[PDB]
Parts: structure tokens; sequence; C-alpha cells
């Protein structure tokens, strides 16, 4: 439904307004039951995650509990590890920039709460290098915490020993990928690996590893504190909890606000954030989960709401839940065209289908904006799109195909007219 | 003599073949004729040499004129292009 | 306001806290 | 037109000749270009199928219009690169007109 | 040819010849490839 | 023991646990079209030209890199696994420079044939192609690298079979060029093998640049005499003079490789 | 990397003189059985052809690539 | 892709069985190609008998011999494969 | 992506970490597991850039030695990621975000403003080498859509004029109040908090027993 209470919200420091430093955090009481929780043991913590129903919170929303659980298997003499990706690259995502900058601590105890759940020896946080200032904030926060003894040996009074590190990203969206974050951490080129050697099995430095969206790590301590039920109650069925929503582009007050997941879309922009610029009638389309997810046109939108189950019914992905809105004042053919330009300037090129395919769609898309290309080419790009969708080594090729598929699926008449417009003036 | 320096030695007997006959050779040698054509100063990093005449020419190929020092040469025409 | 070495130098300061290596 | 012989010694004219007539051996010319050191069409072996005309990518080897090349001696009929290149220079104007007329069809 | 003159390409002949077969100008076939197995020439200096 | 039974199109082959999907097809006798996978080189998964369709599975799997699992049926020739090849070959060819009558790996191309056998008959890439500046990697290997399908077998061999660790990928996107960042020649023995191992004719042999074309070469199997390892080799002779000596596989002596001296 | 030409056994006669031709430089051969390579499906059948036709034979055992263990995980080994 | 009628692949198939049944002493294999062509295979001793039945049987009159040929599979013990095509 | 040795950009340019920098490099190595120094390539390479913006081929070579990694590896990392300059770069090095979110909120205007403000075209740098204009991709901070990253700072939610003001500040003086120069605090609802209006909660609240 929606309308989460501020009291039941998780990052009270969102929008700042409270010292992102420890003191403000102590008034927040973020480090309240940390020793106790870890004392409970890895299993109990992971269990709470399952009860929570917390899905990914990052890109694909895999059940968090089960995922983390995959490394709750006995150590084989290799130190297990925690990797917390804070790349936050998906266009439209400033979701994570908040927790890191505004509430660094929540993530610090998220790390150790999560750490004992997987029995990780240590956690490395890969904040995108672009955010240099952001990094300045977290290690100040990390430094505070150890000074306190909250982390490190004798973590918060626990025999558990966990060390948290921050790693510099270098302006790559793909670094974000789970197998590629690792390789950047490993120091090689940021190129994803194949899934058959799964991340838990082969870890960073060949030591079991797990990767979580920073939001996913951050909520785990509060969910254990509030209990899985409290959390699981807010969401709809499988889709559960309240996910932060970042609305950017063609909305009166673009902002990131956390609301009950499964909140109706027509409502999200209506209640928080602000009204669609030019009236709700001025809504050509919206991309619910960021650039990777397909945009949904206005008639479908209010009907549907923001939860992953509802969106997959709608053929779109909740993803990072970044709402980008396009008024009737925008050349979508060019809007999506720059996202394909966003992906040609960024895919690693390791795999044949993404390398040439994304460049091929970029060339066709640029011609489509001009209208130089003939109408028959439009379904040609359909077929190029699915060749890339199922054949890619990672998901980015998955992601490049979806916006192209959305433009053809709902805005096929407009592209034909741009086709027609150029043919007429000759 | 010929394009490839094919010159029967002073003692070879195939020279008997040329006795009382003309050893056919062509004055117009390609190695030289291509040189005359000047380097085309294109203003795009990659240009294409369709071979001149499209279907009546050679398979289309794109040349990278990025190397500032050297000039791109179509593996087909031999035509050279520089940026 | 932060300096170009804030991240690195701060980290070095944290080295002492950093738990022993693997 | 510049004056560079069209053949680039891909040697598939040799591959598709039905009679084994064309013999080609090549080496990189000093310019660095690919060219044929020896191109020998044995016309007595050739059965004038016209596939070589078909096969060439640069269309360097063409079936020229002249049919009157009867020769007193058998050796004259064997043709090396210099005779064919000379044959090409002599009939280039008509060959160009003929290819001009029929290329749309091909 | 008068009405639509042909294309001139600065290699094409200006004097075209008839059958030169009985006349000395005739093609005499020859291999145009250079030597393949060069040989060790004996040292001219007496050992 | 240690013998899973996997079905390749219902042939119930049995393989040691660990065998890849491509390997399972090999023992039945089927051959997954493959680029970037060499038996004695690490699996990389770069090309994704080997996508096959295990039965009852949503997506197609990477043959060369997927540990086979019990029960799986490979469906190598499934309508799907043919679209998964008819559509990859579309991409490799799209940025490819068509100078096949320059590429002396004319008949020795694992990309035309895998295109003539497993790919489509036409093209839809009405857009423009790319071009990559060539490199003088050495005096033996001619790298006309605008041909490269970024299959990373060179970077592997140059690191795994030979310990050169010089060749590497540089950049991202469609201008990832696999050439030495600074122009340092690839000087090492075992160097010429890159020619034989690059299925594309991007980098090929400079001495044997354009002297021949493979269908003509008569191939006689003989023994290396330059060194005492006695590596097996095939001497390719045309009209009676040797044109090339390339390795032929001997498990024990030279397993598909030969020295820079003896070729 | 295709292996479809390493399947059937072939028996090939010994190579003989290939002298250069004086007039055109074409290769010339005096051995009739040179270009003949017969293809036989199995080693036993090929040996039979040599015996009844009276040609001497020296069979070479097929050498097939030995199984090689590969797994993408290895390349990311803690210590290789 | 060529048009194929299965009427023939059925008619010819049946006939094959008919011939086989009538001449079981010699017919070893009887197949119909995907090209709708029947190819009874007979032991060499059945040359006279199988042909005669086809030349003079009301339900199978095969009056003219289109061709007699012999492929040579050197691998095959019996080198030649005499093939008789009848109409 | 090819380093054709040039007198300026080639190893004749000697590179060596200042004594202090080497100390920093050591800590960086400590974070990673022992026996895995190679993992510190990115961090160390960055430090080199901090030392010298150009990050010349010589620098790349030094990084390799310091981390005992093959030289090529350093090259791959440098030529793969984008935050590494691999050339000389302007003192200010402004980067303008032009992904669809920003563009939808009129990013193009900002770029145009800069082009003439700077007098230099994108992909190019000012004569004084004070400012280098680059059309970079999503830099995060999308909510404050109109946004650009001058050097390390993130100036956000900027209207064309604002930048001119900022650029002037950069041109004369320093530290031009880096951050969103609009009333909105960070990424809050511009008009008014749609939530988080009430005071934050307290320790132990609604906590399940233990
Ligand atoms: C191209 C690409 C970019 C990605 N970028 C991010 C990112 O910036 N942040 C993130 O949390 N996950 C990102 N992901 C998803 C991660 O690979 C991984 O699935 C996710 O971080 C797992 O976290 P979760 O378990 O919390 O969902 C990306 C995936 C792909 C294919
Ligand atoms: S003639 Fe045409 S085909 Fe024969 S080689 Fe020269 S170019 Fe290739
Ligand atoms: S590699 Fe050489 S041969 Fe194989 S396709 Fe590309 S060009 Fe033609
Ligand atoms: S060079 Fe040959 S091997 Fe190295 S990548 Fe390009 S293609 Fe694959
Ligand atoms: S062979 Fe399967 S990935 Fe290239
Ligand atoms: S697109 Fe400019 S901030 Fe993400
Ligand atoms: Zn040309």
């Amino acid at each position: 439904f929606g309308s989460l209470k501020d009291e039941d919200r998780i990052f009270t420091n969102l929008y700042g307004r409270h010292d992102w430093r420890l003191k403000g955090a102590l008034r927040r009481g973020d480090w309240y039951k940390t020793k106790e929780i870890l004392l409970k043991g890895p299993d109990w913590i992971l269990g709470e995650m399952k009860t929570s129903g917390l899905r990914g919170r990052g890109g694909a929303g895999f059940p968090t509990g089960l995922k983390w659980s995959f490394m709750n298997k006995p150590s084989d003499g290799r130190p297990k590890y925690l990797v917390v990706n804070a790349d936050e690259g998906e266009p439209g995502t400033c979701k994570d920039r908040e927790i890191m900058r505004h509430d660094p601590h929540k993530l610090v105890e998220g790390c150790l709460v999560g750490g004992r759940a997987m029995g990780a020896r240590a956690a490395y946080i890969y904040i995108r290098g672009e955010f240099y200032n952001e990094a300045s904030n977290l290690q100040v926060a990390i430094r505070e915490a150890y000074e306190a003894g909250l982390i490190g040996k004798n973590a918060c009074g626990s025999d558990y020993d966990f060390d948290v590190f921050v790693v510099r990203g270098a302006g790559a969206y793909i670094c974000g990928e789970e197998t590629a974050l690792i390789e950047s951490i490993e120091g090689k080129q940021g190129k994803p690996r194949l899934k058959p050697p799964f991340p838990a099995d082969v870890g960073v430095f060949g030591c079991p590893t797990t990767v979580a969206n920073v939001e996913t790590v951050a909520v785990s301590p509060t969910i254990c504190r509030r209990g899985g039920t409290w959390f699981a109650g807010f969401g709809r069925e499988r889709n559960s909890g309240t996910k932060l929503f970042n609305i950017s582009g063609h909305v009166n007050h673009p902002c990131t606000v956390e609301e009950e997941m499964s909140v109706p879309l027509k409502e999200l922009i209506e209640k928080h954030a602000g009204g669609v610029t030019g009236g709700w009638d001025n809504l050509l389309a919206v991309i619910p989960g960021g650039s990777s997810t397909p945009l949904i046109p206005k008639s479908v939108c209010e009907t549907v709401l923001m939860d992953f189950d509802a969106l997959v019914q709608a053929q779109t992905g909740l993803g990072t839940a970044a709402v980008i809105v396009m008024d009737r004042s925008t050349d979508i053919v060019k809007a999506i065209a720059r996202l394909i330009e966003f992906y040609k300037h960024e895919s690693c090129g390791q795999c044949t289908p993404c390398r040439e395919g994304v460049d091929w769609m970029n060339k066709v898309m640029a011609r489509f904006v001009k209208g130089d290309a003939r109408p028959a080419e439009i379904d040609s790009l359909w077929e190029i799109s699915k060749q890339i969708e199922g054949h890619t080594i990672c998901a980015l090729g998955d992601g490049a195909a979806w916006p192209v598929q959305g433009l053809i699926r709902h805005f096929r008449p407009e592209l034909e007219d741009r086709m027609q417009r150029f043919a007429q003036q000759h | 003599i010929t394009h490839t320096g094919q010159v029967y030695d002073e003692k070879d007997y195939r020279r008997v073949r040329f006795v009382d006959r003309q050893k056919e050779v062509n004055e117009n040698f390609a190695i030289d004729l291509i040189a005359q054509q000047p380097v085309n100063e294109v203003e795009h990093r990659i240009i294409a040499c369709d071979g001149g005449g499209g279907a009546l020419g050679h398979p289309k190929v794109y040349i990278n004129l990025d190397k500032e020092t050297k000039t791109g040469t179509c593996g087909y025409c031999g035509l050279q292009f520089k940026q | 306001d932060y300096n170009t070495y804030t991240f690195l130098d701060l980290n070095l300061d944290l080295s002492k806290f950093r738990l022993p290596q693997p | 037109p510049s004056g560079e012989e069209r053949c680039i010694a891909c040697k598939l004219c040799e591959a598709i000749c039905p009679a084994q007539a064309i013999t080609i051996e090549a080496e990189p010319r000093a310019d660095g270009s690919r060219r044929t050191t020896r191109y020998d069409i044995d016309m007595t072996k050739c059965i004038y199928c016209g596939f070589c005309q078909e096969a060439c990518p640069v269309d360097a080897i063409v079936e020229g219009p002249n049919f009157e090349f009867s020769t007193e001696t058998h050796e004259e009929l064997l043709y090396n690169k210099e005779k064919l290149l000379n044959n090409g220079d002599k009939w280039e104007a008509e060959i160009a007109a003929n290819i001009q007329a029929d290329y749309l069809y091909r | 040819p008068t009405t639509n003159p042909p294309t001139a390409r600065k290699f094409i002949w200006t004097n075209h010849k008839f059958n030169v077969s009985a006349t000395p100008e005739q093609y005499v076939p020859y291999s145009t490839t250079r030597k393949k197995i060069h040989e060790w020439v004996p040292p001219s200096t007496p050992y | 023991s240690n013998l899973i039974e996997v079905f390749v199109d219902g042939q119930s082959v049995m393989v040691e646990p660990g065998t890849t999907v491509l390997q399972a097809c090999e023992k039945v006798g089927m051959q997954i079209p493959r680029f970037c996978y060499h038996e004695r080189l690490s699996v990389a998964g770069n090309c994704r030209m080997c996508l096959v369709e295990i039965e009852k599975a949503p997506k197609v799997v990477a043959a060369c890199a997927m540990p086979v699992m019990k029960g799986w049926n490979i469906l190598t020739n499934s309508e799907k696994s043919k679209k998964a090849r008819e559509g990859v070959m579309e991409f490799l060819l799209a940025n490819h420079p068509l100078d096949c009558p320059i590429c002396d790996q004319g008949g020795e191309c694992d990309l035309q044939d895998q295109s003539m056998m497993f790919g489509s008959d036409r093209s839809r890439f009405l857009e423009g192609k790319r071009a990559v500046e060539d490199k003088n990697i050495g005096p033996l290997v001619k790298t006309i690298m605008t041909r490269c399908i970024q299959c990373t077998r060179c970077i592997r061999f140059a690191s795994e079979i030979a310990g050169v660790d010089d060749l590497g990928t540089t950049g991202r996107g469609n201008d990832m060029q696999v050439g030495t960042y600074i122009e340092k020649m690839f000087m090492s023995e075992l160097s010429g093998n890159v020619i034989d191992i690059c299925p594309v004719g991007a980098l090929t042999s400079k001495p044997y640049a354009f002297t021949a074309r493979p269908w003509e070469t008569r191939k006689t199997e003989s023994i290396d005499v330059m060194d005492a390892v006695g590596s097996n080799i095939v001497v390719s002779t045309r009209t009676g003079e040797v044109m090339r000596i390339l390795p032929r596989m001997h498990e024990d002596i030279n397993e598909e490789w030969i020295s820079d001296k003896t070729r | 990397s295709g292996v479809n030409n390493t399947k059937k056994w072939k028996m090939e006669f010994d190579t003989r003189e290939r002298w250069e031709n004086p007039l055109m430089g074409w290769a010339s051969t005096a051995d009739p059985l040179s270009n003949m390579v017969l293809t036989f499906s199995a080693k036993e059948d090929a040996i039979a052809f040599a015996e009844k036709n009276g040609w001497s034979y020296d069979v070479e055992e097929k050498k097939v690539p030995k199984p090689k263990s590969k797994s993408y995980g290895a390349n990311f080994s803690w210590n290789k | 892709v060529r048009p194929r009628s299965d009427v023939t692949h059925k008619q010819l198939s049946a006939f094959g069985e008919y011939v086989a049944e009538i001449l079981p002493k010699y017919v070893q294999q009887v197949q119909v190609s995907c090209l709708d062509e029947l190819e009874i295979c007979i032991h060499p001793d059945g040359v006279i008998p199988t042909l005669t039945f086809l030349r003079d049987h009301t339900n199978a009159q095969f009056k003219s011999l289109a061709d007699l040929t012999a492929v040579d599979v050197p691998t095959r013990q019996n080198r030649f494969e005499i093939v008789y095509n009848l109409l | 992506f090819v380093h054709r040795d040039t007198p300026e950009n080639n190893p004749d340019t000697p590179f060596d970490f200042t004594p202090e920098n080497y100390k920093r490099i050591e800590a960086i190595v400590k974070n990673y597991p022992e026996g895995h120094q190679a993992a510190a390539v990115l961090p160390v390479l960055d430090l080199a850039q901090r030392q010298n913006g150009w990050l010349p081929i010589s620098a790349m070579n030094k990084v390799a030695e310091v981390l005992q990694v093959p030289p090529m590896r350093v090259y791959e990392v440098a030529t793969f990621y984008t935050m590494y300059n691999r050339k000389p770069v302007g003192k200010y090095h402004i980067q303008v975000c032009t992904t669809t979110p920003c563009m939808l909120r009129d990013s193009d205007s900002i770029l145009e403003t800069l082009q003439r403000k700077l007098g230099i075209k994108v992909g190019e740098t000012t004569p004084d080498k004070l400012f280098t204009l680059i059309e970079v991709e999503c830099l995060g901070a999308c909510v404050n859509a109109p946004m650009v990253q001058i050097n390390d700072n993130y100036y956000e939610d900027l209207t064309p004029k604002d930048i001119e003001e900022i650029i002037d500040e950069l041109k004369a003086g320093k530290v031009p109040k880096p951050g969103p120069r609009s009333g909105r605090f960070c990424c809050e609802p511009a008009g008014g908090l749609t939530s988080l209006t009430e005071p934050p909660k307290g320790p132990g609240f609604g906590v399940q027993a233990g």
C-alpha cells in the first residue's frame, strides 16, 4: 500500500539533519544490540534475513537470506570475506550515495552484523572513486568506530574479529558487477567472470566471498533489531520491507525518500518527491528501476505499483528503484539513445554479444533519432536486442537490451513517424 | 627487367627463346604507378576505400589513419590516405 | 573541504587499528 | 585507373578454375603490397568457362572480348602475367565498357 | 566510339597491335618468378 | 565411481565430474562451434559462440565453461542453440574488415567456416565498421589487428604456455585492442605459435605473408631436426619447395607447439 | 581448431621428383601415384588394400588428444 | 527448401516391403531415400531372381534398365557396389 | 589506446613516489591479504596521479615495480578505467554529467555554458591549462540532476549561471563553496520533507528481546 511512518523508517539521518558522525548515530542508537546479535551467532542472523524476506536491494533482488546463506557452509581453510559494493553506477541512483555520505555508521554495523552472519574475516567497501568526498566521510566514521572498539579485534565486546576497509573505484559502471567488483578488488582489469565458479565458491583471492548492495548490508542490523516480522510486514508478499525510492527527472521535487515497497507508482511521485512536471497528464514514460530496466508508458504506470513482483508482471524491473520520469517534452528516441551511448562508453568488451551488439544498437539508435533509418530497421533492432539479452557473460548486455525493447514495445508508432519525417523532406 | 626483376642470366638458355623474338614486358609498372597518386588527406580517423566505382571496384574496407606518422594504405588499391 | 591524500593518509592512520593480515 | 594492377593474389581464381589452367605464386612486393610474382593462364588448358571472371573479388581477371588470338606455335598460347597485363592494357577501354554494361546483372 | 568516346586511364595503349605471331614481336612464354634455391658458390680464394 | 552420466542429445555419455559441457559433446563426437577455447589454454568465455541449450533450462549455457551436471541433455542443435550462433556470428562479422583475399588465413579460418557452417547467409550491419591501428609486434608475426575478434587466446598463450606476460587487453568497449600498450616486440621462443593459435588472421606470419594459400599446400608429416626434443611438425610444400612448417600434435613430445627456430 | 579432417584414415604413396619445367617454370612430376590418396574408414581395411595390391605399408597409430581437465574456477586460485 | 510429398515415401516404402516379402532369400536391406527413391539391396546371387521378378510381375512391371553402374568403395571388403536403376 | 613515446610523455620523465607517498603506498598494500600486493594497483596508480596528474608511461612503470606486477597489468588497468588521465590534465578538470537523468533536467545547457565560458570546446583544455572540459557520464548525484564534477568536488543542482559564477570563483581565488548551490539540502524533497519530518528514534526502540 504505502505511507510508511517516519518512525518506522530506517535511515533517520537521510537528508542529513542529524550528525552523520557517531554521536548523532548514538542518539540514533544504531549500535545498540550489536554485541548481542553477533553473540547470537551466524545462523540466527541469517535466519532473520530469511524471515525478513529481504530481497537484493541492489540490482537483481535475489533473496538476500539465501544468498548470504550460501557462504554459511564450513570454512575450507580459506578466510571468508565480505564485499559491500557501493559503486552506485546505475544511472539514476543516488540511493546509496545517501547512506554512505549521510549515515556511514549504519553501514559499518551493517558490515559486522552481516559479517558474523557469513563468518567473514573482513569486509572491503568499494565506493566509486568518483565519490572522493564520500570516501572521506566513511573512513572518518570507520576510524571512529574502531577507536570505540566497535569494530576490529574484540569487536563491540565480541570475540568476533572483523576489519572493515574502503577500496577506491575508478569510474566504471561495470566495476559494480558482482564478479567484476572482485577483480577490481583483486587488482586486475574490471572484467566479470562466468557464474559456474560461483562467487562464494571462488572468492576474492580464492577465498569465499559475498557481495551486497550497501542498502542490503545497512538494513540487516536494524532488521535484526526490529525483527524480521516488523520488516517483512511492510512489503507485499514476496516483495517485502521498505525500499528507498529515488525519483529524478520531470518531477516537481526530485528526492530520495524511503517508502513501503509495493507503493503505487502514480502515488510515489504524488505523495513524496513531487508532482509530475506539467501535471500527471504530462507523463510520456517512466523507467522504474533506472536505465537497465525497461521504461513503462503512462497508461500502465499508476495501475502498477513499485514492488519487484508487480514490475516483473509489468515486464519491467524494480532494480535500484530509481524513478526517471519523462514528460511529453522529451525525445525518447534520443533519451534511450544516450543510455545506449551510456553502455557503449562503458561495457568491458570481454564478451562478443555485448561488445559489437551494444555498439551496433548505438549506431542504429543514432540513425533512429535522426530518422534516417527506414521503418523495417526498427524490428531488426528488436532481433539484435534479444541476441544480446540471453547470450551475454554478465547482465549489462541484459540491461542494454531492455530499454531498446521498451522503446519498440510502447513507442513503435513515434519512431516510425521519425522514420517518415526524414523520408518526406528528402 | 620485368616487374619482379625477372632477368634470365647471361648464360641461361631460355634466352634462346628470345632469340629472334620479343621478350614481352610492360613499361607500365605498378610499383611505380601507384606512387604517383598522392596521399589523400581525409579528415576522419577512419575512412573507407570502396575501391572506386563501388560494385565495379574492390571489396570495401575501412582504414585507420590514426597513426600520425604513417599513412593508411588500402590493401587493395594501394591508395594512401592521411588524416 | 578535504585534501587529495585524505583517503590514503586517513587510511594509514587506521592501519594501526587494522587487524592483523591473513 | 591509377596504374596499380588489380590482382591481389588471393588465388581463388586458381581454386575455381575447372581445368587447372591458372598457376599463381606470390610474395609481398617491395612496397609491401600483395602481388603475384607469376600468373600463368594456359589457354590450351583453359576451356573459357568464365568462372574466373565470376570468382575474382577485385575482378582483376576478366573475360576480354577478343576471340581472334590464333597462334602459329603452342608456346605462344601459354600466357604469363606480362602478356595478360598487356592484353589488359590493349583492351581495357572495351573491357571497361563491357563490365559497365553487365555489372548490374551480376 | 566517336559518339561516346571511351575512358582514358593513362596506361592504356595508343598504338594497338594486330596478331604479331609470325612477326618477331610475338609472345615467347617465360617464367617470371625469380630463382628459388640459391646455391653456395665455391670460395674463389685458394685455401 | 566419479562417473556422472550426462546425456548429449540422449546418448548417456558418462564423464568424470568436472568435465565441461563442450567436453561432454566431444566424447559423443559432436563439436560445439568455439572461439577463445583452446584445449591447452585456460577457459575464458570471451566469444560466447559456444552457447548451447541444456534441456529444461531457461537460458543457454556456455559450453566451454559450464561444469556438466547429472542428467543434463545438451540439445546442441536445438533451434535455440542455432539462434544463439546465428546471432553471435552476426556480431563477430559486423565489426570484421572483409579482406579475406588479403587474410592469408583464407582457408585456415575458424571464423569463415564456423560462419559457413553454423552462421547466417547475409548481413544486417548497415552501419559503419571500426579500424584498429596495426602494430609492429615483431619481425615474425604480422599483426594486421583490425582482424582481432578479442578472443584473448593470445593473451593466454603469451602468459600461460610461454611466460612472456606481455600481450594484454587495453581499454574497454568496442575499441578494446589486444596489443602491447607500449611498442615492445614480442621476443621469445614459442613466439610463432600465436600465429597458429589466433583463429583469425589478424596476426599471422610475416615471412609466409603471401607466398601461398592453404588449399594448394601439400602436407607431409615429418620430424623437427633443429633441436633434440624432436618435435613433430608438418612441412607444407607447394609445387616442390617448402612454404611453411607448422606444428602437428604429439602428446608426449611437442603438444601442438614448435620453436621459433624450427618454423 | 576443427577436427573433422582427423577422422578417417588415409594411405598416401611416397612422394617423388617434382623438377621445374624449363619453358614456364611450372612444377613437373614423373610419378603417376603421387596425387592419389585413398581414404579408408578403419586401420584394418587400409592394411588389407596394401597387401592385395602389393604396395609396402608402414601404419602409424592414431594419436588422439588426451583428456585434459579444465575448470574456469582454477584461474582464480588463491595460490596457483 | 524443396517440396516433398510423403505420398511417395509411403507408396515406395510399401512396395519395398512387398518386394522384400516376395524375394526374402536375397533382399538384405530396402530403404527409401529422403528423396523418395527406393533402393532394394540384394545379395549378389539374387541378381537374376530379383530383376526377373521386377521385369515380369503384374504388380511391379520394371521393363527398362535405366543404368548399371559400380561405385567403388575401397574400404568396403566387397569393393564394387553394382547399382541397377530400373524404370 | 597506444602510447607512441613522445619527449614529454615517455620514461625520460623520471617518476618516483615522494618519500611520504611511499609510506602511503605501504599502508595500501597492508589492507590487502599478504601475498596479494598486486591488488593494490588501482589504489597506488591513483596515488601516482595525485602526485602527477599526467600519470605518464613512466609512472605506470613505477607502479608496476612498486607492486612487483607485470608492466602490462598496470597498463591494462590504466587504459581500462577512466578516472586515470594518461595525459596532461587541467588544474581544475571540470567534468559535466550528460547521462539521460541530467540531460532530462537540461544538462546540455550547462555544457554549452561552459564551452564558451571556458572558451574551450569539450575534449579540450584552456590555453593556461587551468580548465579541462570533459563530457563524463553518470557521476552519481543524479537527484541533483544538473551537476558537474570539478576536480574532486561535486558541484550539484546548478543552473547555467551558477557555474559561470563557480568558474569565476575558480578563475580568481579558490575553494568556491563546492556542493549543491541551491537551497535544497542534499537530496531532500526540494519543497519540503515528504517524510523524516519528525525527530529521529531512540536506542532500543521496538527491539525484539535480545
Ligand atoms: C553492469 C552492472 C552494474 C551493476 N552496478 C551495481 C551497483 O552500482 N550497485 C549495486 O549494488 N549493484 C550493482 N550491480 C549488481 C551486482 O552485480 C550484484 O548483483 C549486486 O550488487 C548484489 O547485491 P544484493 O545481493 O544486495 O542485490 C550491477 C550489475 C551489473 C550487471
Ligand atoms: S585474379 Fe582476381 S582472383 Fe585470381 S588472384 Fe588476382 S585477384 Fe584474386
Ligand atoms: S579472418 Fe581473414 S579470412 Fe577469416 S574472415 Fe576475417 S578476413 Fe576473411
Ligand atoms: S590476436 Fe588472435 S588471438 Fe589474440 S585476441 Fe585477437 S584474435 Fe584472439
Ligand atoms: S568457446 Fe565457449 S566461450 Fe568462447
Ligand atoms: S546521470 Fe548525471 S548524475 Fe547520474
Ligand atoms: Zn583502395
